RNA sequence: CAGAUACCGUCGUAGUUCCGACCAUAAACGAUGCCGACCGGCGAUGCGGCGGCGUUAUUCCCAUGACCCGCCGGGCAGCUUCCGGGAAACCAAAGUCUUUGGGUUCCGGGGGGAGUAUGGUUGCAAAGCUGAAACUUAAAGGAAUUGACGGAAGGGCACCACC
RNA sequence: UUAAAGUUGCUGCAGUUAAAAAGCUCGUAGUUGGAUCU
């Protein structure tokens, strides 16, 4: 039986969308199925930070951070936990989840 | 001894309504058996259609209760359908009588043809649906008896219908649902407005409205 | 854990929405007054419902509680409530109103109030919230 | 008002409902609220015709004069900006009050301790006392609620335009109301001023 | 699988052309 | 409703809603039958009369019997014009 | 849907002809095959001459041995 | 396309008054519609109506007076003879009592009792009860 | 690894790319033919048009662009509803169906044998299209509900668990 | 062999998930076709 009426996809007027690898497998899949995350990272951890300034020639120096956009199969996203399942009415949110607070 | 909790019980007990069309013209629930006990009693006789035992299926093995239908009418024109489920058959038939006792709803004669004497068959084609079930009733010939199903003509007599023809689509194996769909079909008789009833209602005072001073001091 | 129970709980309810008046705050008098009326059976039981009462009766003064209804403080939120200020807040000399309502007052042949001001309505019709 | 000279509002109660913003609504509005309103302002606020509100506020007086017994009609707040406003009211016509948690089953359960029968029922807010209101549909209820731009109209059968959210507008609407309902039985005089003040209807934050 | 044995049902035909021919 | 003699054979005569027309059946209890008094056109009083009005449940839950009693109170000269 | 013209008879006829063949009481009785095959050759009874006596053991969840006879 | 237009006709009119409306637009007008709708009226049915002239097509508008079950439309019109009239108000009336099939006879649009009384069969139009 | 003719890894042929001819098949799916009428609301979005305070293209002339508030038509959708339907899941269409007829095309008739054999036809081939019967069988199947189990995810308790 | 069978459905069945809408569009025969005249 019918599960989402979206079929789990965002294809909405069109027929065919161009397609994509997974970050992990490299597996096909089509880019509005795929779980993608926007990641801005720094590259320097907080267990690093006070042994770079301390030695930073530069004063008031800003450190770079690193931007990646990654894209997962359902089969990914599912075993790395970056998406649970949930109940049936629950999976009629599609609120981002509250990481923002 | 009837100790009454409702405000309708208080007043037929008490013997300002004396008549259950009374309390039909103004759509009022019935939450009381004894009211229906009151203005019908003796008329009134019961059926036992089926005997259902239902499971539940539990760790340690099944859980099995008992489920009763049961129809009664009075064979003029009254006729109600109730069903109850109960560890117990004894008990599961005492509350279903109950039941059928609290649905009872009235039922419209009329003729086939010419109109000579009481009326006898449905007013109109009438059709009831349940759960995948269609019962069509058809206005029949004076004398012509019931021509239907076994189970859809103990209501047909119960509720004082001589002559009609019948119709049945669907499921009907379920006689759960074969006699909820009967049921439904006599129940609309009083609601298929037809040239007879065109005439501006007049509005009658309400037995609350009218017998107010003596609920108060009851 | 001391946590009490219902039956605890509903029994020092009872007592203090029934014996207000001679309930207080001191736990020996309140031991005292609930064997004189209550049939309560031993120590234990007895001192566990006067200890609650007397945990109870605190809160009574802090306010009232959503458990037990008193007359008595039916009677002094009455006289709470039971007030108004000499001067009310709608009756004021001057009143503040749209230009749009002062049309409606004018097709309800209210034109002649006195206390009305027109005042200035916003101008950047910007009342929506952005989306995203 | 049945085009009634002595029924038509008056400038002392115009004065009331600007000073409450009675004459002030949301920013939506329900399809069915609309004939109600005048127009909407810039800053998208609707503004509710008082000459409406004035009108329905009559009808539900007179439907509540209708009912011989005072006690049968019911009025209810869950709200606390209402518990005061109706309290007050059963107080002075002598209605029966439910401020608070309205329980599941009150007028269809024939067996618990607060089962009750009204013939008539008022509430504040359709979309606060919504249980109340479609527990009604069960038992043949008629229905008086005061109403914004926003609120539902199902199983409403006088709807009162009103700012139901300002505790000024929500007492002074009660006390209108309390008001007239003396005023037609005959209790109080026409002419003289009535000697309660709104303010005793208003809601206090503590 | 359907898929199977629709592949196993297309061998043996393929393999029943040869061996019933016309020239039989 | 009566047979050739004449006489009524009908065991009642259901309520019609006073909007729509319809039947209002005896397990319709959704159905409300509603009171207005009527004042005096000097005084202002409850007079003793009133008029009534029933509304049927299809159509109070379709959110349209505030607007119809809103109607036949117009159309009754209870509510001004406008 | 299906078409409702005055002028549709050979439609529905045609269709009605063709759709009976998937009736398979219908297709049986009136294609030929269902009648060479039967042995008795459309006869409610028929003369033998006995071969053999055998015994047929019967399908599950039955145990017994139905006893019959060649002809 | 839109083919028969009377069809459209029978269709709002019947879905109107499920909604309890009390008025009802019929585009585009046309004479058997106003005949029908005549034939309707005279037996209590609909009550007064008014045609819109556009120049073109016109439009009706009617009130409803909560009195209608069914109004419906028979395609192809049939031709009925005055013999097969009984099995035609069997199949479509639900009753004997109350309903009418309206009939196209040489002698106008009417309904089956006129059309007895008058000796005369026609093509079916439609019915309404 | 018990075994691996697999899943993992190192190479790697045809192929993957282009030009010119064949092939005509997909869970080719919204598993939902096309044309037309009627039937509830609400906020958005893409295009075209119409109207209206006010910001901005720096200080001005108008048009023109970027915002803001609405209206109309045609589109992709979304939320909500006792519109009504349905076995239900659910669907503003899958509604306007025993109160059964707007027009028209294709196609189904318990489960297998079987999309198989045979004949015809197209194709270089692989295959495509059309397409049985003998025989066998009392169920196969669709929705939803309580459990049991999961090498599915989250919580809690115990010195007959650990620390 | 007829009814039961509204399980051959003109009256009168079905085709989202139970059997089932052609991959898509064009196009002849066939079927159907908007107001409007006393
Ligand atoms: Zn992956």
């Amino acid at each position: 039986t019918k599960k989402r009426r979206n079929n789990g996809r965002a294809k909405k007027g069109r027929g065919h969308v161009q397609p994509i690898r997974c970050t992990n497998c490299a597996r096909c899949v089509p880019k509005d199925k795929a779980i993608k995350k926007f990641v801005i990272r720094n590259i320097v951890e907080a267990a690093a930070v006070r042994d770079i300034s301390e030695a930073s020639v530069f004063d008031a120096y800003v450190l770079p951070k690193l931007y990646v956009k990654l894209h997962y199969c359902v089969s990914c996203a599912i075993h790395s936990k970056v998406v649970r399942n949930r109940s049936r009415e629950a999976r009629k949110d599609r609120t981002p989840p509250p990481r923002f607070r | 001894e009837w100790m009454p909790v409702t405000k309708l019980g208080r007043l037929v007990k008490d013997m300002k309504i004396k008549s259950l069309e009374e309390i039909y013209l103004f759509s009022l629930p019935i939450k009381e058996s004894e009211i229906i006990d009151f203005f019908l009693g003796a008329s009134l006789k019961d059926e036992v259609l089926k005997i259902m035992p239902v499971q539940k299926q539990t760790r340690a093995g099944q859980r099995t209760r008992f489920k009763a239908f049961v129809a009664i009418g009075d064979y003029n024109g009254h006729v109600g359908l109730g069903v109850k489920c109960s560890k117990e058959v004894a008990t599961a038939i005492r509350g279903a009588i109950i039941l059928a006792k609290l649905s009872i709803v009235p039922v419209r004669r009329g003729y086939w043809g010419n109109k000579i004497g009481k009326p006898h068959t449905v007013p109109c084609k009438v059709t009831g649906r349940c759960g995948s079930v269609l019962v069509r009733l058809i206005p029949a010939p004076r004398g012509t008896g019931i021509v239907s199903a076994p189970v859809p003509k103990k209501l047909l007599m119960m509720a004082g219908i001589d002559d009609c023809y019948t119709s049945a689509r669907g499921c009907t194996a379920t006689l759960g649902n074969f006699a909820k769909a009967t049921f439904d079909a006599i129940s609309k008789t009083y609601s298929y407005l037809t040239p007879d009833l065109w005439k501006e209602t007049v509005f009658t005072k309400s037995p609350y409205q009218e017998f107010t001073d003596h609920l108060v001091k009851t | 854990g001391r946590v009490r129970t219902k039956t605890v709980k509903k029994a020092a309810r009872v007592i203090i929405e029934k014996y207000y008046t001679r309930l207080g705050n001191d736990f020996h008098t309140n031991k005292r007054v609930c064997e004189e009326i209550a049939i309560i059976p031993s120590k234990k039981l007895r001192n566990k419902i006067a200890g609650y009462v007397t945990h109870l009766m605190k809160r009574i003064q802090r306010g009232p509680v959503r458990g037990i209804s008193i007359k008595l403080q039916e009677e002094e939120r009455e006289r709470r409530d039971n007030y108004v200020p000499e001067v009310s807040a709608l009756d004021q000399e001057i009143i503040e109103v749209d230009p749009d309502t002062k049309e409606m007052l004018k097709l309800l042949d209210f034109g002649s109030l006195s206390n009305l001001q027109v005042t200035q309505p916003t101008v950047g019709m910007n009342f929506k919230t952005p989306r995203g | 008002s049945g085009a009634l000279d002595v029924l038509q509002m008056k400038e002392e109660d115009v004065l009331k409902f600007l000073a409450a913003g009675t004459h002030l609504g949301g920013t939506n509005l329900d399809f069915q609220m609309e004939q109600y309103i005048y127009k909407r302002k810039s800053d998208g606020i609707y503004i509710i015709n008082l000459k409406r509100t004035w009108e329905k506020l009559l009808l539900a007086a007179r439907a509540i004069v209708a009912i011989e017994n005072p006690a049968d009609v019911s009025v209810i707040s869950s709200r606390n900006t209402g518990q005061r406003a109706v309290l007050k009211f059963a107080a002075a016509t002598g209605a029966t009050p439910i401020a608070g948690r309205f329980t599941p089953g009150t007028f269809t359960n024939q067996i618990q301790a607060a089962f009750r029968e009204p013939r008539l029922l008022v509430v504040t807010d359709p979309r606060a006392d919504h249980q109340p209101l479609t527990e009604a549909s069960y038992v043949n209820l008629p229905t008086i609620a005061l109403c914004n731009t926003d609120s539902p109209l199902r199983y409403v059968d006088i709807a009162i335009p009103c700012n139901n959210k300002g505790a000024h507008s929500v007492g002074l609407m009660w006390w209108m109301l309390a008001r007239e309902v003396l005023r037609m039985r005959g209790t109080i005089s026409r002419e003289h001023p009535w000697e309660v003040m709104p303010d005793l209807y208003f809601y206090r934050d503590p | 699988r359907a898929k199977w044995r629709k592949k196993r049902m297309r061998r043996l035909k393929r393999k029943r052309r040869k061996m019933r021919q016309r020239s039989k | 409703m009566q047979n050739d003699a004449g006489e009524f054979v009908d065991l009642y005569v259901p309520r019609k809603c006073s909007a729509s027309n319809r039947i209002i059946g005896a397990k319709d209890h959704a159905s409300i039958q509603m009171n207005v008094a009527e004042v005096d056109k000097v005084t202002g009083r409850f007079n003793g009369q009133f008029k009534t009005y029933a509304i049927c449940g299809a159509i109070r839950r379709m959110g349209e019997s505030d607007d119809s009693i809103l109607r036949l109170a117009k159309a009754d000269g209870i509510v001004s014009k406008n | 849907g299906k078409c409702r013209g005055l002028r549709t008879a050979r439609k529905l006829r045609s269709h009605r002809r063709d759709q009976k063949w998937h009736d398979k009481q219908y297709k049986k009785a009136h294609l030929g095959t269902a009648l060479k095959a039967n042995p008795f050759g459309g006869a409610s009874h028929a003369k033998g001459i006995v071969l053999e006596k055998v015994g047929v053991e019967a399908k599950q969840p039955n145990s017994a041995i139905r006893k019959c006879v060649r002809v | 396309v839109r083919m028969n237009v009377l069809a459209d006709a029978l269709k709002s009119i019947n879905n109107a008054e499920k909604r309890g409306k009390r008025q009802v637009l019929i585009r585009p007008c046309s004479k058997v519609i106003v005949r029908f709708l005549t034939v309707m009226m005279k037996h209590g049915y609909i009550g007064e109506f008014e045609i819109i002239d556009d120049h073109r097509a016109g439009k009706i508008v009617v009130n409803l007076t909560g009195r209608l079950n069914k109004c419906g439309v028979i395609s192809p019109r049939f031709d009925v003879q005055l013999k097969d009239l009984e099995k035609w108000q069997n199949n479509l009336l639900p009753s004997r009592q109350f309903g009418f099939i309206v009939l196209t006879t040489s002698a106008g649009i009417m309904d089956h009792e006129e059309a007895r009384r008058k000796h005369t069969g026609g093509k079916i139009l439609g019915f309404f009860f």
